[PDB]
């Protein structure tokens, strides 16, 4: 089998989780009035 | 800063009567105001006529007085010259000459008191920049 | 001076034009 | 034969130095008129009234200016879109006063480029080769026919076309962005795009070629002896090379693929030309770029600055400034 | 080749979904309550739309010093009351 | 799956459409189904803009292309080109869109069910791209219907209601075309029109007497033309000049769409005759004349005699002299001295601007025109913010002259390169060395050095 | 064999994504940079620095978001968190600038591994270096930038921001101050750059358009191995081609290649020569014989004097909002205009 935790999966989620948290603050901001 | 009370009283005549408008008001003033007079009157100029400006000290010395609501009511229904004396309302747009004016047709009480609402507040806001044309953008 | 210095060096690469295309070397295949 | 099979023989022989062909029938002499005309008013031309307010601007090298000033100044404003030609003109005197030379020189030169265009595929099909090379020279094609004829016609007149000259191109370039606002066009972003990774992408495959090059020479002499001139073995290894650029990122963003790669050396740079030309012939009808301004504001009602205001306060300058004595009225519409 | 499990065999299995039918939901959440909260404003010190300028004030808050830069914005920020 | 994938066709997916190349059962419901896009467009945007529109706003104020396109031929419109009945709209709207339908139940058909290859079907649909004799026949046939379509712009003129004319006396109304230009001497003399500045070649054209007679004379050309290709064949002159295949056949539609792609540009850019400014708004020249106009009218008021007003440069402040002598306005727009509008002529005269008509004959509905259209000159941002690029965010406004120049330019030029692409293709297709050199037979090879 | 040769085995290890000796400077300091960038242009502000909004959170778009530079009055400071102006504080770091110091810092030791893992790679490849050599144009083009120039200038305040619509600001500030299109090494850039695109295009055509027929399919991708020893164009009959419609060719294909190498590595160290110029107000800016005419004579006119009354309006009217601290106040009769505009 193949292993699940590689230097390439670390890679990967220093990207992609951040990505998707900066999506919902961005998201977010759309509705905010003054 | 907030659109306070304060800034939404307006003089209701020239006789030292007031009133505040609500921020709705507000909002339907600036919505109409873009409506039927922003393509002429962007940022409180005039482009067919830069001599003539939308600035309260402006209004005040017009006759008759036009810093006011009923004044500016007045304009919108028989709008003169700067002294009053030729009434334009067969070349500017107005209640008197929906006709050939159709963007003046749909137009109500309520709501011309709102586009002098924000007429008479938007200066309060942006001070120089309103009337004051590209030098101050 | 400035407009004959100017033609001069013009002159030069339109007449380097003619013998970097006339005058060049004949590429072979070896 | 006779006399017109033989004429078409040599027109369109393959053995000829230059090849002429028949879109080098209208080339030749178009591309000559417009030579000799540009290299005799870049030097002794008078000054010319390009704005038609009577106020001449010199532009040869004989009235005082230098290379990098020096211009061929285009035609009057008062002439706008009208066809003048030299017998046109009451003499010559007046022919150079309002312009003429500027109108010989585009009018020839956009002849014999689109002449030289049709001459591009003309030889590629007398070889045997593919014939789409001048497809990406209509990238630069098309981007002279949006500064010397398609944002004339747009604005109405020749006298707002690209001057030709070096300042004079500079000229050209502020009064755009005053009027236009080309920079926050998305089109002259997508332009800007096409020649930055044209020359990043120039300078990346060629490093990496010259970076695998099979050794055939020594120390004491130059490299490239170790190809030969119609060789059949490739001159590098294309494996090796996909070995280093593969690790520098990933292996799957690295090319494989010679053709699949030049193509892809083809394809960026001419599709970003392709649009900054569109950017600029979109323009000429006056679709102008983004307006931000005084879009930002504050719970009250005053403007919160951005960068997109400050951009404006320079276009106002470049605005003000322009054609200072052109303008009798207080909107520049055209 | 380099040993790492294929990505098509990852993005096409059921377990990567099952995982990842929650956590990226709900990164999109947090990030979506980091503004709603109005925390992000008091971690940058971004200013509010009501915050920019003081009710009659029309003068840009800028700092004029380097060393006292910490003690001007704040002197800046209690002048909003 | 006959020829769908790259081993039995030779071409990747990106090139998958030319797999229809050899193909006739699927080629036809490719070009029906993509007729069945066109008109569910039509139909689907006139709807789009009936729902948005407000009649006492301009239809260039509404971001309106289809309406103004049909309050042009006279439907829905009155004195002035006001609006007085939105259901003509309506009915070209759903009658565009309800016909989309059935185009799109053919295409779907003769695309995945009908027979791939109309050759076994039917001898009279069932075509070659070398059949030059049958090849001409199709070209006839969709002639005639084009010539049948430029003769029913002619009845609707000339027998249902007419036509919007701008340069009606009294001001511009619907207007039934009694006496069209027959004339060749006056339709033929728009083509040999010069191009340039002061002439315009045919977009000059400027009244509909010339506009009708032109369709009567491309409708009877095409009739003509259409039997002739049907019943012949190409001659050996002909023969010897083109290329005879498929995809020669289509770069020569593309070459001849994209040099109308320009036409049409500068067509709805320059005039406002066949694209009345009531609905496409003023164009480029006409808002430029209306500034000086609108500020002549005004210090005239104040008493400055405009007539002898000199400039900062010399010239007139207001008024000045073509290179020709004609009296035009002055400043930047002497640029503009060619344009011609019905809201200007009644000011002109022989030698140009009339200053005795400048003086005592301007009304007031000349002053109104002048000032609309100045304040909504063709100038605009990407995100539709009217104006100078200067201009701060307040007017939503796009000239419809600028999104249909600027649209059909980029349409027309990507189709020029279509032209270059297909075309040079076609050649080396027919002459056989598309893929590449061949290495044991290449032409360069046996040919003498160049020095 | 000791832990150092242990730990020189696991960086060179071969997997998806190489690691190597460069990566331990590389990875951080490039991911410190993109990410201080995108938390910047979401989150920070620019009010306090250059009184204005550079974020998606105050209402800014992709055009417009910015991580603007320290304030003027902050020096060439390296605004270190730690350091004397923040105080250990995060959010008046922030407040102050310090993430573009932060940006410019990290990104500069990053460019530096970026350029060391080239070297690094083609050696245990066995490669040649030479796109590490033409990495060093961009590395060129950075440090004259974003560090020489503002090091030159009063503080970091006049450097670039890092953004998009500061950046178009940043080019029409050279037009106006420093004339920077008439500077001769920007020329020398302008050819660099415009050349070595035409090089791009004009080689992956011409290989495209002299390609042999290795295959029977229409589209010609299929029919080149990668392991293939013979070339995949024809050079003898593209240099025929060129030959007869532009006069001269290539004939030597490892010449073409580094001639690809030479012109834009060229054109951007020229251009960041001038740049170091600009610095120090060392500028093109004028051409003394044209003045000493042209103030002497009032009807002589060329496109040099029209740019310069471009110039000196380019000043005047952004000035005052585009530099605050010098606190300019411009009344309406100074400020230089044309007629009627
Ligand atoms: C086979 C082809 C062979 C070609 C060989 C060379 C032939 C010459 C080519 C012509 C090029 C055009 C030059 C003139 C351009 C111009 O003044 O064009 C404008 C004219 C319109 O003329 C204007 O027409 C106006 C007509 O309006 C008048 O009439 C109107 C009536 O309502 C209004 O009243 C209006 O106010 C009034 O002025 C006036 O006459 C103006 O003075 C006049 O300028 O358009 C036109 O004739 C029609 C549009 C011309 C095409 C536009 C050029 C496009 C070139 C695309 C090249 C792309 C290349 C890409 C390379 C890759
Ligand atoms: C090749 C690629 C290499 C790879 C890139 C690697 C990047 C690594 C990062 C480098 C870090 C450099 C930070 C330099 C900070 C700087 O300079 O910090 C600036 C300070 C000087 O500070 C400035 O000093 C000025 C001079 O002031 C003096 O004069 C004033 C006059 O009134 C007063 O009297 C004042 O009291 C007095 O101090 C003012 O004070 C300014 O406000 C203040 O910013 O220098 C100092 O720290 C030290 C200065 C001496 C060393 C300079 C070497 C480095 C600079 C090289 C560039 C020189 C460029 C010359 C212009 C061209
Ligand atoms: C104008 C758009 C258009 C049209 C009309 C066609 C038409 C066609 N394409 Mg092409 N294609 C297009 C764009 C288009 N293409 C584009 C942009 C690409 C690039 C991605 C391709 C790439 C491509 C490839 C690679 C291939 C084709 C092929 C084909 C043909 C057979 C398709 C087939 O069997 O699919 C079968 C598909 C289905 C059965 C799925 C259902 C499809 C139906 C039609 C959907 C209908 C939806 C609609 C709303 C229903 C209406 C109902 C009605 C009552 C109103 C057909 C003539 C093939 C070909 O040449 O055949 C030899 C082929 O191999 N196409
Ligand atoms: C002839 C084409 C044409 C023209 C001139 C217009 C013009 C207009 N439309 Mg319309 N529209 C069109 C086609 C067209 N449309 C089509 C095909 C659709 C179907 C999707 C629509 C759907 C549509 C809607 C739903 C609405 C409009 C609206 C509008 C108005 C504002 C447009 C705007 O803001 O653009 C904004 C500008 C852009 C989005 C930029 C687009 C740039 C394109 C994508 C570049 C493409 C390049 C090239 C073609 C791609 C190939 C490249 C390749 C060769 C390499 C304007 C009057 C609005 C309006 O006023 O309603 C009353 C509105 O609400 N349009
Ligand atoms: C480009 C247009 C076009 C062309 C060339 C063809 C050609 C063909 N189709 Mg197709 N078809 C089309 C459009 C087209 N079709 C459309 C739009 C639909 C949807 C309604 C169909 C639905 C359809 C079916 C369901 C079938 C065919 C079949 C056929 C074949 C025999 C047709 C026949 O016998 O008619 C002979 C002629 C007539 C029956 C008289 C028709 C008279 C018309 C309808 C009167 C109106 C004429 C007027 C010009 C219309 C103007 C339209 C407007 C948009 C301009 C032939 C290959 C058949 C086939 O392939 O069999 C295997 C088959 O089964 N077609
Ligand atoms: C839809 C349009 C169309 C198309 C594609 C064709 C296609 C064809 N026609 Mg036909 N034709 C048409 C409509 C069409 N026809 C109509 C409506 C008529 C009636 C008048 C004719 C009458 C007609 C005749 C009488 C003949 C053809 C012939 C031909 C064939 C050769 C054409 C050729 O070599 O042209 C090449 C064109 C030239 C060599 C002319 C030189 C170009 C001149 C100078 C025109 C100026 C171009 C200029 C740039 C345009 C500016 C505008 C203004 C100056 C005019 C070809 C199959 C010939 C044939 O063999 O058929 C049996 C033939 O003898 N056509
Ligand atoms: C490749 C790794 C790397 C590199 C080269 C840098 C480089 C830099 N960072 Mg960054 N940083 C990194 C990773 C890295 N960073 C990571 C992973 C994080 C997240 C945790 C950060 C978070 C970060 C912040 C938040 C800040 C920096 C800043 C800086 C700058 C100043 C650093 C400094 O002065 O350190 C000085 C310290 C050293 C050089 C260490 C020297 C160690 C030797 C061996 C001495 C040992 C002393 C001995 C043990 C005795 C101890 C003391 C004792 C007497 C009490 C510099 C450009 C600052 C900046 O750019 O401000 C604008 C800043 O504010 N960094
Ligand atoms: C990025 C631009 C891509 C341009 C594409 C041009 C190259 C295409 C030429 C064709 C070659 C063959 C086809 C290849 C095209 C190709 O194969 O694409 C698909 C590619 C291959 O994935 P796998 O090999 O896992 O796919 C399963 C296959 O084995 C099934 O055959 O997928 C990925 O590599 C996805 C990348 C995820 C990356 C996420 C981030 C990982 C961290 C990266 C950090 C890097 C920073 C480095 C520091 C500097
Ligand atoms: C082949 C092919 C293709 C194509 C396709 C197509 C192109 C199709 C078409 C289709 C079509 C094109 C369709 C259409 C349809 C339509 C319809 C179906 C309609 C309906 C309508 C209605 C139902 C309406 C209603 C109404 C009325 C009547 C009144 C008013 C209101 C309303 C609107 C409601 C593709 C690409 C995918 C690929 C593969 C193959
Ligand atoms: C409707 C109308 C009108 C009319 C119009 C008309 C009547 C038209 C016509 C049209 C026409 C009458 C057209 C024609 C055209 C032509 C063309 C466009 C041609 C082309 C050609 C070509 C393309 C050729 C080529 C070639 C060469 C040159 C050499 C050899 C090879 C080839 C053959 C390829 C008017 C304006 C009055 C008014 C409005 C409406
Ligand atoms: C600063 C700082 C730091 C750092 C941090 C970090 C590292 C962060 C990161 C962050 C991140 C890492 C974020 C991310 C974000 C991202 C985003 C937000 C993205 C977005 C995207 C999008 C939106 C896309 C779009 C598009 C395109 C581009 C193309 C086409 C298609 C589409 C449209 C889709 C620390 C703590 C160390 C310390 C203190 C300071
Ligand atoms: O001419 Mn050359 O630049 Ca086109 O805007 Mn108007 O006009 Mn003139 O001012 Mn701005
Ligand atoms: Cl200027
Ligand atoms: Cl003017
Ligand atoms: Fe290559």
């Amino acid at each position: 089998s193949y292993p699940i935790f590689t230097v390439r999966w670390v890679a990967v989620h220093t990207l992609a989780v951040p990505t998707i948290f900066f999506l919902g603050a961005i998201a977010a901001m759309q509705f905010i009035q003054r | 800063a907030e659109l306070t009370p304060e800034v939404l009283t307006v003089p209701l005549n020239s006789e030292g009567k007031t009133i505040t408008l609500t921020e709705k008001q507000y909002l339907e003033g600036k919505r109409l105001f873009q409506y039927a007079c922003a393509s002429c009157h962007v940022g409180g100029i005039t482009k067919t006529n830069p001599s003539l400006d939308l600035r309260t000290e402006t209004l005040a010395l017009a006759t008759p007085p036009r810093d006011n609501i009923e004044g500016l009511v007045d304009y919108m229904k028989n709008p003169t010259t700067y002294d009053g004396e030729q009434e334009i309302a067969e070349v500017h747009p107005s209640l008197r000459s929906a006709d050939i004016f159709p963007k003046m047709r749909n137009l109500t009480e309520k709501d011309l008191v709102a586009i002098a609402g924000h007429i008479l507040v938007e200066p309060k806001i942006l001070g120089d920049k309103w009337g004051g044309g590209k030098v101050y953008y | 001076m400035e407009t004959i210095t100017y033609v001069f060096i013009f002159a030069c690469i339109i007449a380097l034009f003619f013998f970097a295309i006339f005058f060049r070397e004949p590429p072979r295949i070896t | 034969a006779n006399l017109w099979e033989r004429f078409c023989n040599w027109v369109t022989s393959t053995d000829n130095r230059l090849y002429v062909g028949w879109f080098g029938v209208i080339m030749i002499p178009t591309l000559l008129a417009a030579t000799i005309c540009f290299v005799i008013a870049f030097i002794a031309a008078p000054p010319v009234d390009i704005d038609g307010i009577r106020e001449p601007v010199s532009g040869s090298l004989l009235y005082g200016n230098n290379i990098i000033t020096g211009a061929v100044v285009p035609s009057s404003n008062a002439i706008g879109l009208h066809f003048y030609p030299i017998w046109e003109a009451a003499s010559l005197d007046e022919w150079l006063y309002n312009g003429g030379p500027y109108q010989l020189i585009i009018f020839h030169f956009l002849l014999g480029a689109s002449c030289y265009m049709g001459r591009q595929w003309e030889l590629s099909y007398r070889l045997g080769m593919r014939p789409w090379i001048c497809v990406a020279y209509s990238a630069p094609l098309a981007s002279a026919f949006a500064v010397f004829l398609i944002y004339p016609i747009g604005q109405g007149s020749f006298s707002d076309g690209m001057p030709l000259g070096i300042s004079g191109t500079f000229n050209f370039m502020i009064v755009f962005q005053a009027e236009h606002n080309i920079l926050m066009h998305p089109f002259h972003q997508l332009g800007v795009a096409g020649v930055f990774g044209g020359a990043l992408f120039c300078a990346m495959h060629g490093s990496l070629v010259t970076s695998s090059l099979i050794r055939e020479t020594t120390e004491t002499e130059s490299a490239n002896y170790g190809y030969k001139f119609g060789q059949e073995e490739e001159t590098y290894n294309i494996v090796a090379a996909h070995g280093y650029f593969g690790r520098l990122i990933f292996q799957y963003a690295s090319f494989n693929n010679s053709r699949s790669l030049h193509f892809f050396l083809a394809a960026w740079p001419v599709v970003g030309v392709w649009f900054t030309a569109l950017g600029i012939s979109t323009m000429a009808f006056n679709l102008n770029g983004f307006n931000f301004n005084h879009s930002v504001i504050d719970a009250k009602g005053n403007v919160i600055n951005t960068w997109a205001d400050i951009i404006n306060r320079a276009n106002l300058g470049m605005e003000v400034m322009h054609e200072r004595n052109a303008h009798n009225f207080p909107l520049d519409l055209a | 080749t380099t040993g790492e499990r294929p990505f098509s065999d990852i993005i096409t299995s059921v377990r990567y979904w099952v995982i990842h039918s929650i956590t990226i939901p709900a990164l999109f959440i947090a990030g979506w309550l980091f503004v709603s909260t109005g925390l992000a404003y008091d971690v940058f010190g971004t200013p509010r739309p009501d915050s920019y300028y003081a009710q009659e004030q029309r003068s840009i808050p800028l700092v004029t010093d380097r060393f006292e830069a910490k003690q001007q914005v704040e002197t800046f920020l209690e002048q909003l009351k | 799956a006959t020829n769908r994938d790259q081993e039995s066709s030779g071409f990747a997916w990106w090139a998958g459409n030319a797999r229809l190349i050899n193909l006739s059962g699927k080629l036809l419901g490719a070009h029906v189904a993509h007729a069945g896009l066109i008109v569910f467009w039509a139909g689907a945007m006139t709807l789009f803009e009936l729902a948005h529109f407000i009649p006492e706003k301009p239809m260039y104020e509404q971001g309106l292309i289809l309406i103004p396109h049909i309050a042009t031929l006279g439907w829905g419109v009155g004195p002035g080109g006001e609006v007085v009945d939105t259901f003509p709209f309506f009915v070209v709207g759903v009658v565009h869109l309800i016909s989309s339908a059935v185009l799109g139940f053919g295409g779907v058909y003769h695309a995945i069910r009908g027979p791939e290859t109309l050759e076994e079907y039917s001898s009279f649909f069932g075509y070659d791209w070398k059949d030059k004799n049958k090849m001409t026949t199709i070209l006839g046939f969709h002639l005639i219907v084009l010539g049948i379509g430029a003769l029913l712009l002619v009845a609707k003129a000339m027998f249902f209601g007419g036509l919007y004319d701008t340069w009606a006396p009294g001001g511009g109304d619907v207007r039934v075309i009694t006496n069209p230009t027959l004339d060749p001497r006056v339709i033929f003399g728009y083509l040999l029109k010069s191009p340039f500045g002061g002439e315009g070649w045919i977009v000059s054209v400027n009244n509909l007497e010339d506009v009708v007679g032109g369709h009567i004379w491309i409708g009877l050309i095409c009739i003509a033309g259409g039997i002739w290709h049907i019943l012949t064949t190409p001659f050996g002159w002909a023969r010897r000049a083109f290329i005879w295949s498929g995809e020669a056949y289509l770069s020569y539609s593309l070459g001849a769409l994209s040099m109308m792609g320009f036409i049409a540009t500068c067509f709805v850019w320059f005039n406002n005759t066949v694209y009345p400014s009531e609905f496409y708004g003023p164009t480029g020249p006409e808002a430029s004349q209306a500034q000086a106009m609108t500020f002549l009218i005004r210090d005239q008021k104040l008493g400055a005699n405009v007539g002898s007003a000199q400039g900062p440069t010399g010239l007139g402040k207001y008024l000045m002299r073509s290179p020709t002598g004609e009296i035009i306005f002055g400043g930047e727009t002497m640029r503009f001295w060619d344009f011609r509008g019905p809201w200007l002529e009644p000011l002109r005269g022989p030698n140009g601007l009339d200053l005795n008509k400048i003086k005592n004959d301007i009304q007031p509905w000349q002053e109104r025109r002048a000032a609309e259209y100045m304040t909504h000159a063709p100038l605009g941002s990407l995100n539709s913010v009217g104006g100078v690029a200067t201009e701060i965010n307040s007017v939503n406004f796009v000239s419809p002259r600028s999104w249909l120049a600027t649209s059909h330019f980029v349409l027309a030029f990507f189709f020029l390169v279509g032209h270059l692409w297909h075309a040079g293709r076609a050649r080396a297709a027919a002459a056989g060395f598309e893929k590449g050199i061949d290495r044991e037979s290449e032409p360069v090879l046996s040919m003498p050095s160049l020095d | 064999r000791g832990w150092f040769d242990i730990l020189d085995d696991w960086l060179k290890r071969d997997r998806f994504v190489f690691v190597g000796w460069s990566g331990i400077l590389l990875f951080p300091c490039a991911y410190l940079a993109l990410g201080g960038w995108l938390t910047g242009t979401t989150f920070v502000t620019s009010w306090y620095t250059h009184g204005l909004a550079s974020s998606y959170l105050e209402g800014c778009n992709f055009l417009t978001v910015a991580v603007s530079t320290p304030a003027n009055s902050m020096g060439h400071s390296l605004l270190l968190l730690w350091g004397p102006e923040a105080q250990g504080d995060f959010t008046r770091w922030c407040q102050l600038g310090g993430l573009w110091t932060f940006i410019a810092l990290h990104g500069a030791f990053g460019l530096i591994g970026f350029m060391l893992r080239q070297f690094e790679i083609a050696r245990l490849v066995g490669v040649r270096p030479y796109n590490a050599i033409a990495f060093s144009a961009p590395i060129a083009v950075f440090v004259s930038v974003f560090l020489i120039y503002p090091l030159g200038q009063s503080s970091w305040f006049f450097a670039p921001s890092f953004g998009v619509a500061a950046i178009f600001r940043f080019l029409l500030f050279f037009q106006g101050f420093h004339n920077w299109t008439l500077n001769p090494f920007h020329m020398m850039g302008v050819a660099g750059v415009l050349g070595g695109a035409l090089l791009c295009a004009i080689h992956g055509a011409t290989v495209e358009n002299t390609l042999f027929q290795d295959g029977e399919g229409a589209s010609t991708f299929r029919a080149f191995n990668p392991t293939q020893a013979e070339e995949t164009y024809s050079m003898v009959t593209a240099n025929r081609f060129w030959s007869q419609i532009f006069g001269i060719a290539f004939s030597n294909k490892r010449w073409l290649h580094f001639f690809m190498l030479f012109v834009p590595v060229t054109g951007l160290w020229m251009s960041a020569i001038g740049v170091v110029g600009l610095a120090l107000n060392l500028r093109s800016y004028d051409f003394i014989s044209q003045e000493i005419r042209a103030a002497e004579d009032p009807e002589f006119e060329t496109f040099y004097t029209k740019n310069l009354l471009l110039n000196e309006g380019i000043r005047a009217w952004m000035a005052p909002q585009d530099q605050p601290h010098e606190n300019f106040v411009f009344p309406e009769e100074v400020l230089p205009r044309g007629n009627a505009l």
